[PDB]
Parts: structure tokens; sequence; C-alpha cells
């Protein structure tokens, strides 16, 4: 997704709001990367350290599907239509084809003579 | 040999009239290689042949004909019909190499002749369309995976479109 | 001169030593198998006369290990 | 169309030999045939709208 | 803060007009012409006017923006070997390596173990050390330097020792 | 000549001392299965049975040999789990093995129906305790239940429509009497006797709908990634399709209709949430449900083209997505996590094994000529002589077959592994080999591919 | 060598009865190759360098001369090997010796 | 070809005693740009910039208001680009 | 007859690398050199057929 002007930089105040704003995402930043340090910089550990973030990123997919879907409105029906109803859409569509198919068998050939496979 | 059919013979000959330059350059490596390692591998190969000297004759070629046809045994039994589904199997897995051998008669004609393609052979197009037609009706082809006792009523519906068709003319 | 990157290497290259020391362990039958049409004759082709239907081998053509 | 000078094109081509660049009498006469052949190609669709130019006046 | 702001859409300006001119005694024409746009602004400060002028460089940048600027060699992102020529290895691959293989070359198997001992011993002092800044959260931006002498290594040892080459 | 020596291994394990136990199980059973491919091989212009009916002769099932090509390569891989606890758990759960090999080499022999079906279901029960125990990360009874509920849910009507069957039209038994048979009427009534019949298929071959049965089975893992390997099996193990289709249903193609345009929408629906997934053992699970899924659409076809096409796939995908698993199993064992953005990195710390990686991801495609070339394109290829249309969909799923095999390689293509700090020795001497042993016999394939597909061939 | 591979086509296509402006749209295409041609010689190579490094060392390997004047051979008797020796069939020059035989040519001068 | 510590030093100092802008006099290599040459705000961009056209070309955004003596500038452009072992 | 033999030996000369990349002997820096001369001979073989096809 696009707008008109792309979003690089555009539309940036310092203010006063703004700037404790910065001094938020740094606190979570240095405090998530410290932890990190101290695991990373030692050789007695040897091994692939664990991290909570992803192990939440993995779980977000694999599994909460059932806690979820609580409430179903109409966004849930939406959904089924495109599912169960393109399964419908192309029953429409092979038997059509195959009509064709069948009437030419037995009333005005069409089937090439040189056929034999299958 | 004997079954394939294939061109009598080629002409192949060369004059080289045009131009002295150094004979041909095909003609001298066809002199050269001939005796370079061709000669060596014709000798190997008759040393090896001379070398088996006892042989064994071998029937090979298996018999088994007839023994009552499928159209002529009929009611579910399995002492009749074993016997009757066994030859139409058997008859079914050679017409499936019969085609092959009339289509490579067909993949002959396109290589000796090549310019001419469409424009002569005419024996080998004719015996491919007659073949494959008469495959195409009687040994299934359209009656889904093969079956003998499904290949009578196969045989039976093409019966019945030539005692419809006949009797209204 | 540098201590450069390292790897394990010697389970690494093992594993393909003691793969390959087992199919040379077999590959004596392999070059048996060349010698067997080479010494031994494969087939011929040729029309059965009424006397013997199968013996050893009942039908079979080249190579003398499908016999 | 042609027939006559197009065969001995090919006869150059059969004993053509290393070097077979050199072959300007008979490239030639593939020149002098065909471009006739198109001249009367083009005398046909000049008949044709000569014929309808008569045609309009009566 | 408003110096920085400045001075990275200054470099940027600078790496970008040489996608637009061939040569570079035209690069340095136009150089001279954009010193003298940002001076004019630059002698008074202003809290108002100044970020106004912020936003509007924003603009006539973006109307000529693409015209696929220039990286040169490795750079961050762009385009011509990002990451690539340079394949590496790991440190833990090299204690990995198995006996024999191991006994070839003794000159870099002894001298990597002296710096592993090294690295061993220190590594519970830095500890130590990391804890004893005052912020009595975690940590503050980036990482404190060593106050300590005698026992050397700022916190972190395997940061700067072995990386990479080319 | 098969049943006895298989028998034979469950004293095998019992009487042999704490030390060895691996060593016998392993080498014994690539001996019997040297003896399967000496003997069953050998067939006339009709496979001619083999004795009375207990195990049966093969007509069209060279599928036994991948079960005795599995039967020591579902020890090899389990040898890094297990080995930390008693040793008595040991032989509990090789020997769990032997009973579900024991089961899975009757049910391909026995040429019958009525004794199959309770050989069917009797390959659930080994695995039900296989799946419920071991298992690293929870909700394994969400997954056990669910392996039950989903299979015996469909099989069970079965029991009503084979002994039908038999009570009506002489008896099912040898399937070699089995020409009896007269073609269905085609009516109301007759419509719940082919569903019956199908939908025990229906589930162990998974389709777009009743398909969640596989993907549980394969995310929570049961033991290591060797039990994952018998997983495979179930999916192949419901070969009988191939059997019911041809002989008890011939004139019934209208009511397959409807289920072929379901499994055509299980390769578009089923390939698309393969990628986009984090584990790594999931993009194998919704891999080989659209893979399985050209062999429904194969079967319901009829022609005899399509079952060239079903008998090399069901052993294409067999040592395929089996090969997948034990690679999925190599990095599970390492890095302890079955997520694919986590473990990150070939060549650099797996340098041999990246390699394998390489050949078991473009054997999903279309290689020159292994087994799934003559596998899947024979297939496409059938479809259209039943409708034109197919191939409009079928192409469109041959693009995301690349999508599944290069998503798992480029994704663990990254030679970065900052995080990690594991996986010291890239692969033991018995990793590397379990990798040869899946793609090797498909290689030797190449040259002869008879053994491969065999109905009427 | 580009007479005897790209120009035979561009005087064969003028002759036919097919499409109008397919023919068009390829004629401002052949006049289009020397634009991008060009963009290697004029951009980069003529004139004034760019300089991309202080201090760039660039010399001839023995590896490189074995294999640029081999090639050279192959560029240039292109078109008097493989032009010469192979059979055609049916010679496309003969009409419109300004207007599809020059063409081609014209086309790259302009 | 390899670079060397010595050598890294004397292309930088090269490079800016041609800048027309510094006196090549006043400074040499121990005197910062920052308080003893004078150079303005915008200027030490512009003097970054061609200091990594001679180079290996590597200049980060957050690095820049770091760097701006002409000894601490060659230093930090030989320990990103590995340089003298 | 020379036709069809040599037709082959352009095949066989590219695999013949193939074949030696599976250990069989070694080859320390002479494998880049090996591909290059593997090549070189290849060229001759097939430069005769295309001789043979003109005349």
């Amino acid at each position: 997704x696009x707008x008109x002007x792309x979003x690089x930089x555009x539309x940036x105040x310092x203010x006063x709001x703004x700037x404790x704003x910065q001094a938020e995402r740094l606190a979570i930043r240095s405090r998530l990367k410290r932890e990190y340090q101290l695991q990373y910089y030692d050789p007695s550990r040897r091994g692939v350290i664990e991290d909570p973030a992803l192990v939440r990123w993995t779980y977000a997919r694999s599994a909460n599907i059932y806690p979820n879907f609580r409430p179903n409105t109409k966004t849930s029906l939406l959904g089924a239509l495109f599912g169960i109803g393109p399964l419908v859409f192309w029953y429409y569509v092979f038997k059509t084809d195959r009509d064709r198919k069948e009437k030419l068998i037995q009333e005005g050939k069409l089937d090439r003579t040189f056929n034999i496979s299958y | 040999x004997x079954x394939x059919x294939x061109x009598x013979x080629x002409x192949x000959x060369x004059x080289x009239x045009x131009x002295x330059x150094x004979x041909x350059x095909x003609x001298x490596x066809x002199x050269x290689x001939x005796x370079x390692x061709x000669x060596x591998x014709x000798x190997x190969x008759x040393x090896x042949x001379x070398x088996x000297x006892x042989x064994x004759x071998x029937x090979x070629x298996x018999x088994x004909x007839x023994x009552x046809x499928x159209x002529x045994c009929q009611e579910k039994d399995v002492l009749c019909m074993f016997e009757a589904e066994m030859q139409w199997r058997r008859d079914y897995k050679v017409d499936q190499e019969i085609v092959n051998i009339i289509q490579e008669r067909l993949k002959a004609c396109q290589q000796r002749e090549g310019e001419s393609h469409r424009q002569n052979c005419a024996k080998e197009l004719e015996q491919f369309t007659q073949v494959v037609k008469a495959y195409q009706d009687r040994y299934x082809x359209x009656x889904x995976x093969x079956x003998x006792x499904x290949x009578x009523x196969x045989x039976x519906x093409x019966x019945x479109x030539x005692x419809x068709x006949x009797x209204x003319x | 001169r540098l201590f450069i990157i390292k790897p394990s290497g010697f389970y690494d290259k093992r594993f393909l030593k003691l793969l390959r020391f087992y199919i040379l362990l077999t590959g004596i039958p392999v070059a048996i198998g060349i010698t067997l049409i080479n010494v031994x004759x494969x087939x011929x082709x040729x029309x059965x006369x009424x006397x013997x239907x199968x013996x050893x081998x009942x039908x079979x053509x080249x190579x003398x290990x499908x016999x | 169309y042609c027939a006559h000078y197009l065969i001995r094109f090919l006869k150059c081509k059969r004993d053509s030999f290393p070097n077979f660049l050199a072959c300007k009498h008979e490239r030639h006469d593939w020149d002098y045939c065909e471009h006739l052949d198109y001249v009367k190609r083009m005398k046909e669709f000049e008949r044709e709208r000569r014929l309808l130019q008569r045609k309009k006046r009566r | 803060t408003h110096q920085q702001k400045v001075l990275r859409l200054y470099k940027r300006a600078l790496r970008h007009l040489e996608s637009w001119c061939i040569h570079r005694d035209k690069y340095r024409y136009f150089a001279c012409l954009l010193r003298a746009r940002f001076d004019e602004h630059k002698n008074e400060k202003d809290m108002v006017k100044a970020t106004q002028l912020l936003r509007e460089a924003e603009e006539e940048f973006w109307h000529g923006q693409h015209p696929q600027p220039y990286i040169f060699p490795e750079s961050p992102g762009g385009t011509s070997y990002e990451r690539y020529e340079c394949y590496k290895v790991p440190e833990w691959c090299l204690d990995d390596w198995h006996p024999s293989e191991k006994a070839m070359y003794p000159d870099y198997f002894a001298k990597r173990e002296q710096w592993k001992k090294l690295r061993r011993e220190s590594w519970e002092r830095e500890v130590x050390x990391x804890x004893x800044x005052x912020x009595x959260x975690x940590x503050x931006x980036x990482x404190x330097x060593x106050x300590x002498x005698x026992x050397x290594x700022x916190x972190x040892x395997x940061x700067x020792x072995x990386x990479x080459x080319x | 000549k098969y049943i006895i020596p298989t028998i034979m291994l469950m004293p095998l394990t019992w009487l042999s001392k704490n030390n060895m136990i691996w060593v016998n199980s392993t080498a014994h059973s690539l001996l019997i299965s040297f003896t399967s491919l000496l003997l069953m091989n050998q067939f006339g212009d009709n496979s001619l049975n083999f004795s009375l009916l207990f195990f049966s002769d093969s007509l069209s099932t060279p599928l036994l040999i991948l079960t005795m090509w599995l039967l020591p390569l579902m020890l090899m891989a389990s040898q890094h789990h297990l080995s930390k606890e008693n040793l008595t758990r040991k032989k509990l759960f090789i020997t769990m093995l032997i009973s579900l090999q024991l089961f899975l080499i009757m049910t391909f022999t026995a040429m019958e129906l009525i004794l199959f079906y309770i050989l069917f279901e009797a390959t659930l029960v080994p695995t039900l305790i296989i799946i419920t125990r071991w298992g690293n990360q929870t909700e394994r009874l969400n997954a056990g239940l669910y392996f039950l509920f989903y299979t015996l849910a469909g099989s069970l009507p079965l029991l009503v429509a084979l002994i039908y069957i038999q009570n009506t039209v002489g008896s099912l038994n040898f399937l070699m009497l089995q020409y009896w048979v007269q073609p269905v009427h085609n009516s109301w009534s007759n419509v719940f006797m082919w569903l019956a019949c199908m939908m025990a298929f229906m589930v162990k071959m998974p389709l777009y709908g009743l398909h969640l049965w596989l993907p549980k089975a394969h995310v929570e893992a049961p033991i290591a990634g060797s039990m994952v390997l018998a997983a495979v099996l179930l999916k192949l193990g419901g070969y009988g399709m191939l059997r019911i289709t041809l002989i008890l249903n011939p004139m019934t193609d209208f009511m397959a209709y409807p289920f072929i345009m379901l499994s055509l929408w299980g390769m578009i629906m089923t390939s698309s949430i393969c990628l986009r997934q984090t584990d790594l053992k999931s993009l194998i699970a919704y891999s080989s449900v659209s893979h399985m899924a050209l062999v429904i659409v194969a079967i319901l076809i009829q022609t005899p083209w399509s079952y060239m096409g079903a008998t090399a796939l069901m052993i294409a995908h067999g040592l395929t997505s089996s090969m997948l698993f034990c690679l999925a199993n190599s990095n599970y064992e390492r890095i302890h996590s079955r997520t694919m953005i986590l473990a990150r990195g070939l060549q650099t710390l797996l340098p041999l094994m990246a390699t394998w990686w390489l050949l078991a991801s473009l054997t999903n495609l279309a290689l020159p000529p292994t087994i799934n070339l003559i596998g899947e394109l024979f297939v496409v290829m059938s479809t259209f002589s039943w409708s034109n249309i197919t191939i409009i969909l079928m192409g469109v799923n041959m693009v995301i077959t690349a999508l599944y095999s290069l998503y798992m390689l480029i994704m663990t293509q990254r030679g970065k592994y900052t995080y990690h700090i594991n996986n010291i020795s890239p692969s033991f001497t018995r990793e590397n080999a379990l990798m040869s042993l899946h793609i090797l016999p498909l290689l030797l394939l190449t040259l002869n591919p008879k053994i491969i597909l065999g109905p009427l061939y | 060598t580009g007479f005897y591979s790209k120009d035979l086509i561009i005087e064969a296509a003028n002759t036919s009865y097919t499409n109008a402006w397919a023919l068009l749209m390829t004629l401002i295409a052949t006049s289009f190759t020397a634009i991008y041609s060009t963009r290697i010689i004029f951009f980069a190579l003529l004139g004034q360098p760019r300089f991309p490094t202080l201090v760039n060392i660039n010399e001839n390997n023995p590896l490189l001369i074995n294999s640029i004047k081999r090639l050279l051979i192959g560029s240039l008797f292109a078109g008097y090997i493989i032009s010469n020796n192979i059979p055609p069939t049916t010679i496309p020059q003969m009409t419109m010796p300004y207007y599809l035989k020059t063409t081609a040519l014209i086309v790259t001068i302009l | 070809p390899p670079l060397t510590l010595e050598g890294i030093k004397d292309r930088v100092l090269y490079v800016l005693k041609l800048y027309d802008k510094i006196d090549p006099e006043k400074l040499s290599v121990n005197s910062h740009f920052m308080k003893d040459l004078g150079l303005d705000s915008l200027d030490q961009v512009e003097i970054i910039m061609a200091m990594e056209d001679e180079f290996g070309f590597e200049i980060p955004d957050i690095d820049a208001e770091k760097l701006m003596c002409p000894q601490e500038i060659v230093d930090y452009i030989a320990d990103k680009k590995d340089v003298y072992e | 007859n020379m036709f069809s033999s040599l037709s082959l030996v352009t095949l066989l000369l590219l695999t013949m690398p193939i074949m030696m990349m599976s250990f069989n002997t070694y080859k320390p820096s002479n494998y880049p050199l090996y591909v290059k001369t593997a090549i070189s001979y290849a060229f001759i073989t097939s430069m005769i057929p295309t001789m043979m096809f003109i005349h």
C-alpha cells in the first residue's frame, strides 16, 4: 500500500511530546539489548538463545486459534464465501465442458483419429 | 529386420570436382578414425564373440492360445472366467506394443525423407490411422481402466450402433 | 597469516570417508558385473524347438546375471 | 516459379568445397528471375487499377 | 535535535546530486549553489521559521527523487553487493574443528587458545562492572565504557574481536 | 517369507543386552528388506496369487518395498531421542514400530477388503501410543484425539458398506474372485453405499475439507522425526481407493464429480497457507496435503493413464516428504525449536547437509525423470482428457510447488545465525546416512521406473 | 557481423500480408539500438574520467589476453562461415531499394 | 591490494590539503576540524563525502556527527573496512 | 558411420569432470584447469560433423 507521497521523512516536528516519545522508544531498545549483550559476550554459554518475543511470534499462528473467533459477526461469513464459494464456482465450469464433450462423442465426432492414449 | 519395413537402400556417393584444396576434411577424418580406434573396437568385439563358444538355445517365446474366449462363457464362476480373463489381458498387453511398432514406422518415415514429410510415404500414414481408430473402439481407450468383463459391454455398444444405423437406411 | 573462520569439519569430512569406504567395499561386484558381460556370453535371438520350455532360466534376454 | 535459374544455385552448392562464399554467377541468376516475377506481380496490380478507371467512366 | 536533521538531509543531497550530473566538474558547480541556499537561513536561529524550512526541504527534493541513485561499492542496502562477496565464517566454527586436521598449522590454534583463556577469566569481572553502572533498570541507550585500567576489556570482548575478513 | 521374520524382531530386542539393542534392530531389518525385492517383483500378465488368503501377492503395489525401505529408517533418526530415558522404554518404542511394520505389510499384501479393514484401522493403535507419548511440546491430546476421531469417524462406515456387498453379491475375499460385481444402477438409496466406501479414504488421503487430521499429527511431533515417516506411511496406507473404485463401483463416477472439485481447491488454498507459516515442520505438513491431493484427483478419473501417475506419486511422496522431515528433525535436535526464522544458517555451519537440503527440495518440483516427473506430470496429462479447463487451475499449482521448496531453502540460506550458538558438529555419520538412504533409491529409479508404476504397465 | 544477422530480418519483414502496426514498431527499435550502445561508450568510456576511487589499479593479466583476442575471431568471421555454408530457402531481397533495403542501414546512421 | 595504517593517514591528509577551503600549514593530523580548523556546520558533511570517494565508500548517518578530527576519521575508516594486521 | 560415433563423444567429454567429481582421483588447484581442457577438445570433435553437414 502506498499514498500520493511516499512516507520516509514527511511531517516531522520537534515539539515537547515528540521529544519524550523518542526517549520512550530508546528506553525499551537499550533494555532488551543489554540482556542480549550479557548472553552473547561469554564463552560459557554454547547454545541457541530463546528470546521471548520470537517464541510469541510463532505462538501467534500455531496457537491462539480457538481463543479467538468468538465474535463471528458478518466478517466470518464473507470469508466463507471466499472459501466454500469458489468450490461451487467450478461446478458450472467443468460440467458445461463435459456436457459439451459427451454430446460430441455420440453425434458429430470431434475426437482425433490418431488418438489412443487414455 | 523382416518386421520393420524402412527404406530399401541409400545411395550416398561423393563426387568432389570443384576446387582442389586439401581433398576433403570429411573424407580424410573418416579414413583416419576408421583404423585408429574403430578397427580396435571391431577386433575386441570379435574376440569376445568367439570366446563364448557354447551357448544355450532356450525357448524364449511361449505358446498358450485361445483356451475359450470371454464372449463365449458367461455367469459368475471362477472356474471358467479366470482362463478367459487371462486371455484378454494377454491380448491387451501385446496390442499396447503392436501400436508401438506401427508408431515407429511413422518415426522412420519422418527422418528418411525430411523435406518431403507428408508429401510422400502415405503407406505408413494410412496404416497408423486404421489401427489407432480400431484401438480406440475395441481395446478400451474410453471405457475406464482395463477389465475383461467390461470389454464385452464395450463390444456390445459398438454392435448396437451398427444394428440401429443399418436398419434405418 | 590469519586464524580465519572456523567450522566443525572433522565430523563432516569423516562421514564422506565412511560412506565411500562401504561403496568401495561393494564396488568389487560392480567391477565383476562388467566382466560378466565380457567373459560370459549374454544372449542370442533364436527360434525355440519343441524339446524343453524352461531350464534354469525360463525366458531371459540380455545379461547373465538375469538368468 | 523461377525453376530453371533456381536449380543452378544448387549446382554451385553441390560442388561447394571449403571457401564456398565465392559463387556470384549462380547468385546473380536468382536476382534476375525473381525481380522479373515481382514485376509481373506488380503488372497484375497495375492492370486492376487501370481497369477501375475505365469502368467508372461508363 | 534540530542540528542532526539538517546534516542528515545535506549528506543525502550531495550523494543524490551526482546521479543527475555526469561530469565531476559540473558536480562542483552545483555544490557551491547548494551551499548558498542553506547559509541564508543558517545565520539566524529560529523556532518556527527554521522548522518550516525543514518540511519545505522535503519538497523539490522529492520532485526529482528517483533517477536510480549511485551507492558506489558495498553499501548498506542499495545495489551491487550489499552482503555479497563476503560469505565469511563464524568464530564458533573455529573451535568446532576435529583433531588431526587441527594439528596442521599449530600456530593458529595455540594463539587462539591463549585468547580464549583470557576471555574466560575476564567474563566474571565484566559482569559485575556492567551492573555497577547507575541506571537501576537495565541500560540507557548505549553500552558504557570501562573505568578500570588493570582488568581491561570494556563490557563486550567478542564484539570487535573476530568479525569478518574479505 | 515376509511375515514371521518380521515377528521375530520382537524377541530380538528384548533378549539382547542393554548395551546393544539398536545394532540388532537396524542390521537384521536391512536383510529382510533385501529379500522383499528378491521375490515380490515377479509377475506375469495378470499377477497370480501368492498362497492362501492370509497374505497375498502384489498386483499394482511396489509400495510394499517403501515400507521395507523405512523399516530400518524409522530407527535411524530416533537415535538422538529416547537415549536420555530408561532402557525398558527404549525397547518398548522399537517394538511399537515392529508392530506397525507387522500390520503395514499385511495391508498391502493381503488381497482382501473384509480382513483388510481390520488391518486398515489396526495401524492407528500403535501410532496413537507413539504420538501421545514423547511429545516435547504440549497439546499431544489435542492431536491424539483428532488422530482417531477423524479417521475412525470416517472408517467405521466401512462395516455397514463392505458387509452389505458380500451379503448380496457373492463374497469380497480374494478380489481375483471379484468379477461377480454388477454395475450400480445409480439411485438415491445407492448414494450412501458409495459415500461410506469413500469417506474412509477421504480422511487418510487429505483433501480441502476434513484435512486438519494431518497438520496436527505433524506439528505436534511424536518422537524426533522417525515416527513422522510412519505418518507418511499412513497417507499411502489408504491405498484401497485404487481397488474399490475400479472393482466395486465402475459405473459410478457421477458422484465422484463433486469430490474432484473439492480436491481441486485443495491445491490452491492448501498451497497459499504453505507460504507465510512459521513452523518448519508445518511447511512440509501442508505441502504433503497438496501432493497427496494429486493422487485423489487421478483415482476418480478412472483412466488407465491416471493410475500410472497415481501409483508413482504414492512412492514419490513416500520418500521425498519423509526425506524433508528428517531434515526438519536434524534442525530440531540442534536448535530445539521448530521455528523457521530462528533456525537460520546453511553452508556456513552445515556444509554437507545443505546439498541434501537442495536435492530434497528440488524433488518436490519436476526435476529430470526421477519419480515425481513420472508422478505429477502423468496426472496433469490425464486431467486434460477429463476436461480442458483443468490445466488452467493445475498450472497455477505448479508455480506454488516451487514456493514450498525455495521458501524453505531461502529462509535457511542466510548465513547470519547471530542468536544461535549451538550446532557445533554439522552432522553425525548416521545423520548424513539418513539423507542418502532417501534420495539414492529414487536416483536408482531413473534407470528403471517399472517397479515404481505398475497397474497393467 | 550485423548485416549477416539483423539486416536480413528487416528486409524480409517488409514484404508480407502481416500487421502494419507491428512492422512500424520494429523500425523504431532498430534505430533505438544506437542509443544504449553509445551509452556504454559516451557515458562512461569517452571523455573525462569520473575517478571512482583514489589510487585504483587496472592491469592486463595473461589469462585475459588469451580470452578476448580469440573471441575476436568469432565476432568477425561469423558472417563468413555461418552465413555462407548453411543452405538457405527463398531469397528475400528483391523489392524497394530505398524504402525497404536502405531503411535497415539508414536507421543505424540516423 | 592491502591497505597500511601509515599509508591510510597519508592518503587522508593529501585529500584535505588540496581542499582549498582549509589551510595546509594550519592543520596537519593531530589538530581537530571542530575547533582548530575554520570549518562550518554544513562544511563537515561535504568533507566526509569526498574522503569516502577516494577510499572504500562507507559512511553512516549516525556516525557522521561523531567523526570530526582527521586522526579520528582515519582510524574509523580503517576499523570499519578492516585494515592493519 | 563416423557421424553417429563422434556425436556422442561431445556428450561424454562434458560428463567426464562429473565422473571424476565424486572423489575418484585427487586434483588440487587443477580442477578449474581440468574444465578448460575438457571443453577445448570438445570443440574440435564438434567441428567435424558440422563440416560433414555442409558436404
